[PDB]
């Protein structure tokens, strides 16, 4: 007999036991699937779609660059780009004909958000391509970075602290004749290096991705930020859209959309549902288009308003492509390694490479300028999904039965990368006929559905990112089983957060009880071991099991004891929402209870409230006690700053002064300086008032505050 | 000192003085998120290696003197090291476990004042009661449900300034110094936390913790109180529940059933009167509810009323752009409609003026016991859906739907005069007298309403007239659900429009709530440092600055240099005339409001 | 802001801006500083006048007539008209420009004026402007500071008092509510101009280099879109382009699939971490001896029950490796094995002298230096790095083998889950009533020996490497069971050498060689050891019916790499459990559902009612709940021991069709647009793996029985 589990398909039907098709649980140890010759391919690709555009020369960075748009119609299946601007802005007028006033409701709110946004938001990205460094770097210090360059370079609108003033300060550098960066050697000495970049060197930088999929530089986070606001504000007004919901509301969202169109079919009308995907989304989206969208949308609005939103899709129309670390090339007789950056592969010869590298490599001189390849259609993972969601709803939404003027209608939803219509018709005619004018309508558009990756069948069954509907029974599988081990952040946090998980999974992932139960089980003898907390009567002997035993061996109620420190567990289906420390203060002996919650102990640290009690993964919360188990662990470890810490260094000694700094954003008007002296004077002489310090600390305060005064006003 | 000899150094330095000069305290926190560190991914992976160390613990200086370097089997707890940018010795979690077995012992009196909310949770759970199990088919509609019991549903600055009060004493901003309220709340937790030890970061996150109110969308089952929502895991099942009981404290509220009393007596009597909008202001402004002014409850409250939206449209506001008729909260969906007025002849011989919607639009209707859905064309009613518990709520909300459409089938189908008039003997518009008519007896209409076969499909049943399950026949486009209906995911607030009669009209004309839909129904009514005023800049001659603690020493009237806020020195004195901020601008306020009119 | 500006003021005064804004032809929607300029102007203006009242005697008072009467809030002709008849009345002079207050007890027109800068400009602008000394000046300042004329500041302490702290208050709420620096900035001069964000320069050009086709300039294309209306662009379209570019359903009934074609070649070889069922295990039944815990103290106690040591030699040699230095890798061991035997004093840890076997093993130094190119660019060998198609690979029924005897029980208890707290709750006594027979059902199954076996060597691996950094350490490969008579007994499977850790990022990898004993000849299948080299080592005598029966025992050494991300995923194998039960526990409850009643027992113990989970000659084979509990186990074990790209790829794009021909079954009449496309990108999908190749033929049997 040989086990074959796939047989089970044959009484347990697919979406039932689909957790059997999902191979992984969590993340797996390999992470590949990318590399320079994948960006080669993604130009190449993404040109060949728009080929049979106009081509032009750009006149400030002289790269070539294509256009689609309006081109001939597509004659075959073939992915094409060939969106028309006529077509698009007929679409979106009547998605605004259906849904009054949603794009100027949008327009408001989106205009609140540019007004009181903040600069400091742009350190909550990913990693970010810092031009000044010309390499990726961390989005706060590539942020503090450029401050810098342009603080040298005479630029300070950001100094205000709103975000649209450091969007006017990119505008007034971009424009800028010539850029000088300078950098610090830090070892033995340290020395000085200044760099010049001429107007053109500076904008091919501002306008290049770093590919590592690719992430663009400081310059165009905002613009695409705000962007993103616009249409995140018009797809929370839209029904037929798949975000920014969560996952409780998707099933609703399925639910409703397949019961509307089922039930309102009559006895005589024939539906079919399409599972589908789009055959290359960010590949034939050209920016254009979405230009030429966002000025309907924007239309009689303020002007300011109109180019901020508008800035964004010209900036990406003309962007450029880096080709990442490179090539690497090996010779087997002497067995030597180099490696080849990829800026000279627009010099190099043609016979290191193999033939597919080789036609790569020829296909992609043409467009290569100062070792970036420059893409203007097409576009990039990541940044523009609700606003071609938004499109996307505006086409479904086109299919209303009063559009058609015939009988076959669809609907359905979409989330950018997947979608599912559905289809009524009176017969197989109809049906063929509503899905032939869909197709060809989001072709005109610009939009490919993936024929292969797209099936269609009788309502009642589908997918929909990863949730599967099957009758109206909606399967979950979009994230699969979380991790259970133990975060990470220390003792209290991490069993707070596994505890917390597991209820969560619970309540909202349908987790069973036996499940929740194994859960708790293993993550418990998971923490047990990591910490070697061994339980205290048990022998392991790991380092710390001495201590335990001879708390254990002094302790008596060893039943309250933590887990940290040598007791049972005591969790359960019950009680897992209560905090370990409380959940067993009453079992607690008095001297351990003493000694455990002795807030003098030197292993508390608390940070700023936004790291208190809060995990970031997305980010969740937990909840626990302050005890002597929840200390910080160790932290492991060209700049254009000469010293890095130099901020973090001046909000220090702030909190000291002022602790309520840490609580609440602090405000005030007067400088820092004037504010710690002050505070000094007023609790030196409150000090000598008590009697707890003498004349010549007075003395020594008095004359170090009049010296700080004096360094100051110079 | 340590603190004044760290700033003199980092004035020293040309950058750091810069920094310090330039940068104003308003925007300290944006330069607290200027980190060039690296944040570390994967720290699972990261606390799994670094357990492994000697020494992966990071203590302060002063623990080399409490702490002996070895204890008795020799063992390393601290080493003569420190951390990657501070003073922090290391240490080994031998470290920690030797604190808690032999380090000095203090009471922790205050653990369960300042972690009330986690004992509660333990109090709720130690005298809850169980009940036997049940395994059926489960269905758990959305909805938003309260998160954490015992808050006191403050709004967030409210909670920041009472924590700021309470743990931050001399150094509270100047709203509270100029301020009256001086919250019962704020000294309670001032006399509890008297000789707190605790970390006073810890303290003020607890109280923000334990004093706030939260919300969240979960699928629910059965109880939605608070205290049935911690528990919700224990509870309910895919396809199993759980009987179980909190044993703690409720603490429902009733401010909701005073507020909406309120705001439909004031619609009530300003409807009538000459100028209902400046009139109801001039209520709302100077009403108090239970010890506090409503203006700050209806901007804090969050509820739906026709009342309380009418008076929000007046006073200026964001309001559901959707109406609660027939006690069902509707709201568009889908399509679009135009308003026409036109006569109509019921089968009373009554004429009544009515204004109805011609196009395909789409609503979603959710009651208190039923959600449904329906479709409605041009005077023409073409697909219903309803799931209700009972037979009755189907009924209800069936009824509530049809009177909506107000299709030309019904018209002839009214038995009996329509002269409903409400409590106020103010006459009823006709689509609720109509709704109250059928809500009296509706078999007439059903009868004649529309009978029609139907596919038989899972999930699905058809209704007869009579209002019985059936598989084989229905009404036209009457439909009900064997499973529930999820509610609306999402409200659009819009800005509409409020004429003096409290109609709200839409931007493009149409009307959206009037009193007249206002239910008539008659319920039951269920050393302090404050009062300082700035004079300025500081000035040198009144003295010495003082902190805000020592302020109570001032004579009255006498005016001195204090440190509020974040370090602004400011000159204060003691008021001498008893009055307050609210009653200024009113007497100008009416001036020029007569002067305008 | 706005909104800000509406909820801090008093309505009235807010209704007053709107009006007065309003005259302008302006909307406060589009400009929000001039609407909370005019807000902050009228509130400071109904504060000055506010409480001040005139006496019989006609001595100023705060509570008649008002000393203070307001003109700003008025209209041009109301304000005109009573300036006029003030100046009538009162005989007082005609200013410039319109003032603010009067004040009636001195008789003068006051100017008010509120300013985010200083103070002192906005009084020199105040003065310049009006050019007249008939009109005193008031101007006051967010900040606290305040100026007029000679300093003859016409209120008292406590009036002037409440005015700078509303004013205080008020920036201080701007402020904390993100909105004074705007609100500072649009201040210029006298006035307040809306915000303003303009394309010039380099942008411009940038757009009018980013329109369609027929448009040249941004304001063309922004004109043309303003005034377009919706005139059946979109149907003419339709009408023009070719009917060749449709979605055409293509029927799929019952005849249209096929099964997948599976890549030619020669057998597929093993490449697991460690043997899975041709491993041998020395043991000790129970572990009572002194300095016991220790790997190493339990590591030699089982090596000293067993007798047989031979001289091995090389018997299925590693093609690519130097099988001498291999067995000279075995000799040091077993050497120095001997030697700390007989030293009488183990350590914790044991450091192996590096010696050239083992540095060549480990693969130390032996990778190509690093060159500039342009330096060795004239080299006739370099090449681009070798990444051609990794070499197709036929599917070898060893992998069948492998996971039959991984699905199978054992002797012992492979698991000693943690404690919970005790049930109190019915639900909790139902759950642990499910996990107790869930746990009993894979408590011995084989797929739970991998996964402690795993899980100890990587937790021992990772901790030596830490605390090892550059030393060559000696790790036991032990595990820990619990026999039927309920004995601690350890079990040795191999030994296993890491070279140096000092590892720094996620994916460098350390690089090891691990030694496994073995019962199994590789001979019989060279192709599955074709990564191994194996010297037999001894003779066992293993019983049987006959007696005791010799047989060679071999030792598989081979060199593999981990890397930290690795280690912690194969510490994370016990999660595998959790997810077998999750798939099971959904069908017990869905059968619930569809009962009303618990399903627990009729289950786990009723062993009557079977699901397909396997095939045959015969036909399709049944199983019972334990027989599917461990096939998912052993299914998601093994997934979590092969996992590699091409199985997700494989299962993404299988599922596609596992779903289309599940529809088909329901009578749902599926079709399909361009189904060869989708069976292309499944094939793509099997190149080399056992495991993806060994899902494929599933998947074509599962196909094979569903179409009939
Ligand atoms: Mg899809």
């Amino acid at each position: 007999m040989d086990v074959n589990p796939t047989l089970l398909f044959l009484k347990v039907p697919v979406q039932n036991a689909i957790s059997t098709t999902f191979p992984y649980t969590g993340d797996p140890p390999y992470s590949h699937g990318t590399g320079t010759g994948y960006t080669m391919d993604t130009v190449n690709r993404t040109h060949k779609y728009s080929e049979k555009g106009k081509w032009t020369t750009n006149t400030e960075t002289g790269a070539p660059q294509l256009n689609p748009i309006d081109g001939p119609l597509p004659e075959d299946n073939e992915p094409s780009g060939y969106a028309q601007t006529d077509c698009v802005l007929e679409a979106m007028a009547f998605l605004e004909e259906s849904h009054p006033g949603i794009f100027e409701n949008s327009c408001l709110e989106t205009m609140e958000i540019v007004q009181q946004t903040r600069v400091d938001k742009l350190t909550q990205g990913r990693q970010t391509y810092d031009w000044t460094l010309n390499r990726n770097q961390p989005a706060a210090t590539a942020l503090a970075n450029t401050i810098e360059v342009f603080r040298s370079n005479g630029l300070t609108a950001n100094e205000s602290g709103r975000l649209i003033d450091f969007l006017k300060d990119v505008m007034d550098s971009m424009d800028k004749e010539e850029m000088e960066i300078t950098t610090h050697f830090q070892r033995r000495t340290i020395g000085k290096k200044k760099q010049r970049l001429n107007k053109r060197s500076y904008l091919i930088r501002a306008l290049t991705l770093n590919t590592m999929i690719a992430t663009p530089g400081m310059q165009i986070r905002g613009f695409v930020y705000f962007v993103e606001a616009l249409a995140r504000s018009i797809c929370e007004k839209l029904e037929q859209s798949g975000l920014p919901v969560g996952g409780n509301e998707k099933k609703a969202k399925l639910a409703n959309v397949v019961r509307k169109m089922m039930t309102n079919s009559q006895d005589t009308e024939l539906s079919f549902t399409i599972t589908g995907d789009n055959t290359k989304w960010n590949e034939n989206q050209n920016p254009r288009m979405f230009l030429a969208m966002i000025t309907y949308i924007t239309r009689n609005q303020p002007e300011w308003f109109r180019n901020v939103l508008s800035i964004a899709p010209i900036m990406f129309s003309n962007k450029m492509a880096r080709l990442g670390k490179g090539y690497m090339f090996e010779s087997k007789s002497m067995k030597l390694r180099t490696q080849v950056p990829a800026e000279m592969l627009a010099n190099i010869d043609l016979k290191y490479f193999n033939k597919s590298t080789r036609e790569k490599i020829e296909k992609i001189r043409p467009l290569l300028i100062d070792g970036t390849a420059s893409l203007s259609p097409g576009m990039m993972m990541g940044m523009f999904n609700m606003l071609s969601t938004v499109l996307g709803v505006s086409i479904l939404n086109l299919g209303q039965k009063k559009y058609t003027k015939t009988t076959y209608w669809w609907d359905g939803l979409q989330s950018s990368d997947d979608f599912a219509l559905i289809v009524n018709a009176p017969n197989h005619e109809g049906i063929q006929a509503g899905v032939d004018r869909f197709y060809r309508t989001c072709k005109l558009v610009g939009i490919n559905m993936s024929k292969k990756k797209s099936y269609i069948n009788r309502t009642g069954t589908f997918e929909f990112t990863s949730f599967f509907y099957r009758y109206g029974f909606v399967a979950n599988f979009s994230m699969e089983l979380p991790s259970f081990g133990v975060s990470g952040i220390n003792e209290s946090a991490d069993m707070s957060v596994g505890v917390t998980v597991i209820k969560n999974n619970m309540i909202n992932n349908d987790l069973g009880p036996a499940t929740a139960q194994m859960a708790l089980q293993l993550f418990i003898k998971d923490y047990r071991y990591t910490y070697r907390c061994h339980r205290g009567d048990t022998q392991i002997q790991t380092r710390r099991a001495f201590e335990l035993g001879k708390l254990w061996e002094q302790t008596r109620s060893k039943a309250g004891l933590l887990v940290s420190d040598g007791g049972p567990n005591l969790y359960n289906i019950r009680n897992l929402h209560i905090p370990e420390v409380c959940l067993k203060w009453e079992l607690m002996d008095e001297d351990y209870q003493g000694r455990l919650c002795n807030p003098m102990n030197p292993f508390v640290s608390h940070k700023e409230i936004d790291s208190v009690n809060n995990a970031v993964v997305k980010s969740m919360e937990y909840d626990a006690v302050a005890t002597t188990h929840s200390w910080i662990p160790k932290r492991n470890r060209r700049g254009i700053l000469e010293d890095e810490q130099m901020y973090q260094k001046c909000c220090n000694l702030f909190e000291k002064f002022f602790p309520s700094s840490s609580y609440r954003r602090p405000v005030g008007i007067s400088s820092m300086v004037e504010a710690m002296v002050s505070r000094a004077r007023i609790d030196a002489r409150i000090d000598f008032e008590s009697g707890r310090i003498k004349k010549e600390e007075f003395a020594e305060i008095m004359k170090i505050c009049s010296t700080i005064e004096e360094l100051r006003r110079q | 000192m340590e603190r004044i000899k760290e700033l003199r150094d980092l004035m020293s330095q040309s950058r750091t003085r810069e920094i310090l000069t330039k940068t104003t305290v308003d925007h300290m926190a944006i330069i607290k998120k200027y980190t060039s560190g690296r944040q570390e991914k994967n720290p699972a992976l990261r606390m799994k290696w670094m357990m492994a160390m000697k020494y992966p613990i990071t203590a302060d200086k002063r623990i080399m003197e409490m702490i002996p370097e070895r204890n008795e089997q020799r063992q390393t707890l601290w080493s003569k090291t420190n951390d990657a940018g501070s003073d922090r010795v290391m240490v080994s979690p031998l470290a920690v476990t030797w604190w808690n077995r032999n380090g000095p012992t203090t009471s922790t009196v205050h653990y369960p004042k300042v972690y009330k909310t986690y004992f509660e949770k333990v109090e709720r759970l130690k005298h809850g009661t169980f009940g036997p199990v049940h395994f059926r088919n489960q269905v758990k509609i959305r909805r938003r449900v309260d998160i954490n019991p015992g808050h006191a549903d403050l709004s967030a600055k409210e909670a920041q300034d009472v924590i700021m009060e309470v743990v931050f004493p001399n150094e509270v901003g100047a709203r509270i110094l100029t301020s009256e309220s001086q919250l019962t709340i704020t000294k309670e937790k001032k006399k509890e936390l008297q000789d707190c030890k605790i970390a006073p970061l810890m303290v003020a996150y607890m109280l923000e913790r334990e004093l706030v109110r939260k919300t969240r969308f979960l699928p629910v089952a059965g109880g939605t109180s608070s205290v049935y929502i911690e528990v919700l895991h224990l509870t309910q099942g895919t396809c199993w529940e759980q009987m179980y009981t909190p044993g703690g404290e409720v603490r429902n509220d009733d401010v909701d059933q005073s507020l909406i009393i309120a705001a439909r007596n004031i619609v009530r009597r300003a409807t009538v009167s000459a100028d209902p909008l400046a009139s109801l202001l001039e209520m709302c402004h100077s009403t108090q509810i239970g010890g506090v002014r409503m203006v700050d409850i209806l901007r804090q409250n969050p509820t739906e009323e026709q009342a309380v939206d009418i008076c929000k449209a007046a006073m200026g506001l964001r309001i559901s752009s959707s109406f609660s008729f027939g006690g069902f909260t509707f709201k568009r969906t889908s399509g679009s409609s135009v308003k026409r007025e036109e006569e109509v002849l019921t089968g009373n011989l009554q004429t009544l003026k009515i204004r109805v919607h011609e196009g395909y639009e789409e609503f979603t209707m959710v009651g208190r016991r039923a959600t449904a859905i329906l479709r409605k064309a041009t005077r023409r009613l073409i697909q219903l859906i309803v799931s209700g518990k009972d037979e009755q709520s189907i009924a209800e909300a069936i009824i509530v739907a049809m009177v909506f459409s107000q299709e030309d089938c019904m018209i002839k189908a009214v038995r009996g005069d329509l002269n409903f008039v409400n409590r106020a003997n103010q006459r009823l518009n006709p689509m609720h007298q109509l709704l109250r008519h059928f809500q009296k007896d509706a078999k007439v209409l059903f009868q004649n309403w529309g009978i029609e076969p139907i596919d038989n499909v899972m999930g699905m049943i058809g209704i007869l007239p009579d209002m019985t399950p059936s598989t084989e026949m229905s009404l036209r486009g009457v439909r009900v659900s064997k499973m529930g209906v999820d509610e609306y995911s999402s409200t659009e607030r819009v800005v509409v429009s409020i004429d003096r009669f409290l109609r709200v009209r839409d931007q493009r004309g149409n009307v959206l709530l009037s009193p007249e839909e206002v239910s008539e129904t008659q319920g039951t009514e269920k050393a302090v440092l404050r009062g300082f005023l700035i004079l300025g800049k500081e000035n040198k001659r009144y003295g010495p600055a003082l902190s805000i603690n020592e302020l109570s020493n001032l004579a009255k009237g006498e005016k001195a240099n204090v440190l509020i806020g974040q370090g602004d020195v400011v000159l204060v004195m003691k008021r001498k005339r008893d009055s307050s901020i609210l009653t200024d601008s009113q007497t100008a306020t009416k001036r020029i409001r007569m002067a305008i009119n | 802001m706005e909104d800000f500006v509406r909820q801090c003021f008093n309505p009235m005064i807010v209704e007053l801006a709107e009006k007065a804004m309003k005259e302008y032809g302006e909307d406060p929607k589009i400009e929000t500083n001039k609407f909370a300029s005019i807000c902050t102007h009228l509130e400071v203006c109904f504060m000055y006048s506010d409480f001040h009242f005139i006496d019989e005697r006609g001595e100023s008072t705060i509570i008649l007539k008002h000393r203070f009467e307001i003109i700003e809030g008025r209209d041009r002709t109301m304000a005109w008209t009573v300036v006029n008849s003030i100046c009538n009345t009162t005989g007082v002079e005609k200013p410039k420009f319109l003032p603010d207050l009067y004040d009636y007890k001195e008789n003068r027109f006051i100017e008010i004026g509120v300013t985010r800068r200083e103070v002192h400009i906005y009084y020199l602008e105040k003065a310049n402007k009006i050019k007249s000394e008939k009109t005193h000046i008031h101007i006051f300042s967010f900040t606290g500071e305040e100026m007029a004329t000679k300093a003859d500041y016409t209120l008292d302490e406590e009036s002037r008092a409440r005015i700078k702290t509303r004013l205080f208050t008020i920036r201080q709420e701007m402020a904390s509510r993100g909105l004074w620096d705007s609100f500072r900035q649009s201040e210029r001069g006298e006035e307040t101009i809306e915000e303003r964000f303009e394309i010039t320069g380099t942008m411009r050009r940038l757009a009018d280099q980013s329109l369609p086709p027929n448009f040249s300039s941004l304001e063309n294309f922004r004109a043309y879109v303003d005034g377009f209306e919706p005139n059946g662009c979109i149907e003419g379209k339709l009408s023009q382009m070719s009917k060749e570019v449709n979605a055409r359903i293509e029927p799929f009934l019952r005849t249209t699939p096929r099964p997948l074609r599976l890549p030619d070649g020669p057998p597929c070889s093993q490449r697991s971490k460690f043997l899975l069922m041709d491993a041998l295990k020395l043991s000790i039944e129970d572990p009572s001896h002194e300095g016991e815990g220790i790997p190493l103290y339990d590591a030699i106690k089982c090596m000293k029950t067993f007798f047989g040591w031979k001289e091995p030699n090389i018997i299925k040699p590693h093609e690519k490796g130097i099988n001498p230095n291999y067995l000279l890798t075995w000799k040091q061991v077993l050497a120095e094995l001997q030697d700390i035997k007989n030293e009488e004093k183990i350590p914790r840890t044991k450091n192996m002298k590096k010696t050239s076997q083992l540095k060549w093993a480990l693969g130390e130094n032996m990778a190509p230096e690093k060159v500039d190119f342009e330096d060795c660019k004239d080299v006739n060998d370099l090449k681009q790095y070798d990444s051609d198609e990794p070499e197709p690979r036929s599917l070898a029924c060893w992998i069948q083998s492998e996971f039959n005897k991984a699905c199978e029980l054992t002797d012992s208890s492979w698991v000693e889950l943690d404690e919970i707290g005790e049930d109190v709750a019915p639900i909790e006594h139902i759950a642990s009533m499910r996990r107790n027979y869930f746990t009993a059902e894979v408590s011995h199954c084989r797929a739970t020996e991998y996964i402690m076996k795993g899980v100890y060597i990587n937790t021992a691996l990772l901790n030596a490497s830490c605390a090892a950094m550059d030393d060559f350490q000696l790790i036991p490969m032990i595990s820990k069971c619990i026999t039927k008579e309920g004995r601690r007994k350890t079990n040795l499977y191999g030994f296993i050498i890491k070279g140096r850790s000092h590892l720094r990022n996620d994916t460098d990898v350390v690089n090891f060689v691990s030694m496994e004993f073995s019962l199994t000849d590789p001979r019989l299948e060279p192709h599955k050891w074709e990564k191994y080299c194996v010297l037999e080592i001894g003779d066992m005598l293993l019983r049987t019916a006959v007696g005791q029966v010799s047989r060679p025992m071999f030792l598989y050494v081979r060199t593999n790499g981990t890397s930290k991300i690795k280690m912690k995923w194969g510490m994370e194998m016990r999660r595998c459990l959790l997810q077998s039960l999750q798939q099971i526990e959904s069908m017990i409850e869905a059968e619930s559902s569809v009962k009303e009643k618990d399903l627990t027992k009729e289950f786990f113990e009723n062993k009557s009612e079977t699901w397909p989970i396997g095939e045959s000659p015969k036909g399709v084979e049944e199983g019972s709940i334990g027989k599917v509990c461990r096939t998912l186990l052993a299914k998601s074990v093994f997934n979590s021991l092969y996992a590699s790209p091409q199985l997700e790829g494989f299962s993404a794009e299988s599922r596609k069709l596992l779903l289309i021909v599940q529809a088909l079954r329901d009578n749902l009449e599926p079709g399909t647009f361009d189904l060869e496309g989708l069976y292309e990108a499944i094939e793509e999908c099997l190149i080399n793996d056992p495991w993806v190749l060994l899902n494929a033929s599933w998947f074509n049997s599962f196909l094979t029985h569903a179409l009939r």
